[PDB]
């Protein structure tokens, strides 16, 4: 079995600020992570599909890094068009898949 | 190999005693063995490494 954790459960900030988020694991999993964003609506979206590799078609305000079990994601300059849900998930078995818990953002 | 035996002594075969029971012994480790982690894993490494 594999279990995740996210931190913190929620936070809020204003425009033009740096924001960060942390995702932790119970054992090393060798940079097989990715993050998903899902605004209130229908379709979750893929944002970063590796340790530090981003999917095409997304502007460059996002970054992140990690290895072992320590993994951080961050946004350098918040913009008002960013109110959604975030998750981190992992994969090392052919089928043993699970998402995290959840991170909440609010604007000032 | 005949029907007639002359007076004397002879030696025919040998005898051995037989066992009656079977015994086995093994260590008492009862942990499931992790062959799963490698055979059906997702992505394998490179040949040069
Ligand atoms: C199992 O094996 C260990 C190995 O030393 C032994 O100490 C123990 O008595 C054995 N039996 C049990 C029930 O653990
Ligand atoms: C690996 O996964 C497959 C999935 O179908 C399973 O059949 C197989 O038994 C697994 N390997 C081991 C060693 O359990």
């Amino acid at each position: 079995d594999i279990q995740m954790t996210q931190s913190p459960s929620s936070l809020s900030a204003s425009v033009g600020d740096r924001v960060t988020i942390t995702c932790q694991a119970s054992q090393d999993i060798s940079n097989y992570l990715n993050w998903y964003q899902q605004k209130p609506g229908k379709a979750p979206k893929l944002l970063i599909y590796d340790a530090s590799n981003l999917e095409t078609g997304v502007p460059s305000r996002f970054s992140g890094s990690g290895s072992g079990t320590d993994f951080t994601l961050t946004i350098s300059s918040l913009q008002p068009e960013d109110i959604a849900t975030y998750y981190c998930q992992q994969y090392k078995i052919l089928l043993t898949w699970t998402f995290g818990q959840g991170t909440k953002v609010e604007i000032k | 190999k005949s029907f007639t035996v002359e007076k004397g002594i002879y030696q025919t075969s040998n005898f051995r005693v037989q066992p009656t029971e079977s015994i086995v012994r093994f260590p008492n480790i009862t942990n499931l063995c992790p062959f799963d982690e490698v055979f059906n894993a997702t992505r394998f490494a490179s040949v040069y490494a």
